[PDB]
């Protein structure tokens, strides 16, 4: 059977003292009337149903989540952090894959208004809204890993505190690994998995300025008489020679 | 509230200097910052006590390292009118504002009055020192507009450092000017010159030499 | 109506310059809260002279300023070694309307502290035609910027005087000027008048500088 998962209502990892978060652990396999464990930092939790709900959340509730009903095995954890402050950078997850979307939220306390914020990047400022908005990185790269906060004006200027985001690399970049007319030719392409992917493979392609030539991971002429193109099959990851 | 946000207007004067040397070019300069990329169109009105003018210069948006946008419009002014308190406004309009900024700067008000300039030597306790300081006092003038340079024969002196104009009893502002030089240079009778540019002097400038008796 | 996020601000000031260097004075740290709202009033100070807390600290009471809100302000003695030294000191402010305490920390200025050359002046040629005349107090050469600079003639304190701020010299030091306006008459009757400058590289922490007509 397949692990359980947790889903976080809101979704961000990072939350306010005295704010609100529901715990969802989803079995794909759908269950009927079996009891949900609930784990932090490794200790059981009294709650029982198939979500955990935090009313008040407060510091005796950071920490590492899990879950498992009936037959699943028991969920990758879910880190939660409490804070305060004017504001928290809220993000979806801290940990990515390359063309996996990133989330990020200029959170006021008491979700008070402020304006005029900036979204900041290792330090240095990336994106300005007149009005507070969230902003949505959807096709995320390694660069875009670094440490964010936020800042805005309210009575004052506000700024949040940092939290550091990793966007994995899924594989580097391409090229063509490689003479008499009649001709033995082998030729491959430049890169494979990084990270364990099991059911994950990727689509290669040869071309030439416009002339082109597909999952086959070796090109080769009947026998001889450029730039390989490393994509995923969703097409969000491209590396090219 | 209810609108906050959107760009900020900084109108600054010209530099004294400028207006005081009819071949120097005086110019108010209005800035727009936080000018977001989705808004980013910027439209500039001038008025010269009152009435519009058009003939301000408007640089092209650049991209700050904070990722706004700024945008620069500098009028040229003329003297007369910059000395004689005219009044200069910026309208700064932009659909990320709901109405217009205006500011507006002006000379500060107030009857001109003529700086007295007086060259102190160093006094006898430094001169056992390697670097001596010659001070021009200047007291006595408004506005605070002023000029304060040192020379000698017929080239600027680097080493030199004025303190801020200081409101004094009557009024009216005050300062020094502290030259440092070789006492070797001081003492080889060397002739040093503070040269004082203000409105309320004739010709707009007065120079008062200094040297050993 | 989705109030603008914010609430009280804090200011942390260093004790006056005269304060540091006369034991005949105290010096002290002033920790100034403003923004505080009615509706959550309570302010609450903690000091930490260089991270033990201290409690001879007195507050004034809250009192309110016309853009209706409040100011409280917490008054610390301190002392004069431990501030020449280079102590730290710390105020903690809390209050209902802040998300955590507040924590500002003021301490002098570090860098090598450089001894003030002090030279009177006395009046140009030129303004001997005016009946009204400057006596002038070159005070260069000193680190921090920490100073103090009065006159006096007499006995008596002569306080027709002003002085620049301080101004940083090419050197990386601090100079600044005093000017002291006298009647001409005092000044030709021969009278003695002494500017007197107070720094913490000065031997004793004083040292003055006396003017008069040379014949
Ligand atoms: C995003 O970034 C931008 C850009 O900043 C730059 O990039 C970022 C990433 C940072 O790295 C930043 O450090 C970089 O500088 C940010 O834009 C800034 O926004 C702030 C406000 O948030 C502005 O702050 C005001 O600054 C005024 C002084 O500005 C001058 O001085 C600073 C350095 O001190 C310079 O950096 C500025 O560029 C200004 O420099 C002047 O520029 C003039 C025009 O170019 C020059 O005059 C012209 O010179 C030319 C020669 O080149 C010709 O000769 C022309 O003839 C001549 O006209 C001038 O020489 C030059 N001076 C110097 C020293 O270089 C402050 O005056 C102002 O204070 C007022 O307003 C405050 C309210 O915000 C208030 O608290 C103050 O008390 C004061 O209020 C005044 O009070 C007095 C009473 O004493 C009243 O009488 C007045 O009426 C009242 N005025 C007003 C208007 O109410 C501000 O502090 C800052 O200037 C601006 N920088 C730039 C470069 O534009 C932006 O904020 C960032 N966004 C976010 C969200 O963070
Ligand atoms: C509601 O009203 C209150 C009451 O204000 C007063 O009451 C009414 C009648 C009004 O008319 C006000 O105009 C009036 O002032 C408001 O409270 C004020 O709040 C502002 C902040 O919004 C404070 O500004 C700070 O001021 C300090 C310096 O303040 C001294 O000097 C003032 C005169 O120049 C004087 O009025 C002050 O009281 C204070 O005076 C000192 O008082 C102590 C007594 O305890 C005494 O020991 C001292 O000797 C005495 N000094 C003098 C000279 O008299 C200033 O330093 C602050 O600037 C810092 O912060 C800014 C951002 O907040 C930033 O832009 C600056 O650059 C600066 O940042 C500092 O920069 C330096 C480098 O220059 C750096 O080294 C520092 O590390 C760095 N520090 C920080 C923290 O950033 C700031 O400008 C007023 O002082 C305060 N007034 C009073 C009386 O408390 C309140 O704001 C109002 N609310 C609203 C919404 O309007």
């Amino acid at each position: 059977a397949p692990k359980a998962v947790i889903k976080l209502q809101p979704p961000w990892v990072s939350v306010f003292q005295e704010e609100s978060v529901t715990l969802h652990c989803e079995v794909p396999h759908l269950p009927g009337s079996s009891s949900t464990q609930w784990f932090l930092n490794g200790t059981a939790i009294q709650t029982s149903t198939p979500t955990y709900h935090i009313t008040s959340a407060s510091e005796d509730d950071s920490g590492e989540y899990r879950c498992q009903r009936g037959l699943s095995g028991r969920s990758d954890p879910i880190q939660l952090e409490v804070h305060r402050g004017w504001l928290l950078l809220q993000v979806s997850s801290r940990v990515l894959t390359e063309g996996e979307p990133l989330a990020l939220r200029c959170h006021a306390w008491k979700d008070k208004l402020v304006y005029n914020v900036l979204y900041y990047r290792n330090g240095k400022a990336f994106k300005f809204f007149h009005w507070n908005s969230n902003l949505t990185i959807l096709k995320t790269n390694m660069s875009h890993s670094g440490t964010y906060h936020c800042s805005g004006m309210g009575k004052r200027r506000y700024t949040s505190a940092g939290i550091s985001v990793t966007v994995k690399e899924l594989f580097p970049a391409p090229v063509l690994t490689a003479l008499l007319e009649g001709t033995p030719v082998t030729l491959s392409c430049e890169t494979k998995l990084l990270l364990q992917r099991p059911g994950l493979q990727l689509y290669f392609s040869f071309y030439m300025g416009s002339k082109t030539l597909d999952t086959s991971s070796e090109y080769q002429i009947l026998t001889a008489r450029y730039w390989c193109e490393a994509a995923t099959e969703d097409g969000n990851v491209l590396k090219r020679s | 509230p209810e609108l906050l946000g959107g760009p900020s207007v900084f109108l600054f004067p010209p530099k004294p200097k400028d207006t005081l040397m009819i071949s120097r070019t005086p110019e108010v300069t209005c800035v727009v910052v936080d000018v977001s990329h989705e808004d980013p169109e910027v439209k500039f009105n001038w008025y010269v006590d009152g009435v519009e003018v058009h003939n301000a210069k408007t640089k092209p948006r650049e991209e700050q390292y904070n990722s706004t946008y700024r945008v620069v419009s500098v009028l040229t002014v003329l003297h007369q009118d910059w000395l004689n308190g005219k009044e200069y406004k910026c309208k700064v309009s932009n659909k990320a504002l709901p109405a217009p900024i205006e500011k507006t700067i002006s000379k500060a008000k107030g009857q001109p009055r003529e700086p007295q300039v007086y060259t102190l030597p160093p006094s006898r306790d430094e001169l056992t020192k390697n670097q001596v300081s010659l001070t021009c006092l200047v007291k006595g003038f408004y506005p605070s507009d002023i000029a304060v340079e040192w020379e000698s024969n017929g080239q600027p002196e680097n080493n030199y450092k004025t303190t801020p104009p200081v409101l004094d009893s009557d009024g009216s502002f005050f300062l020094y000017s502290k030259l440092t030089v070789d006492k070797s240079r001081w003492q080889q009778g060397n002739v040093f010159s503070c040269s004082v540019m203000h409105e309320a002097l004739h010709n707009h400038y007065t120079q008062k030499s200094l040297s050993l008796s």
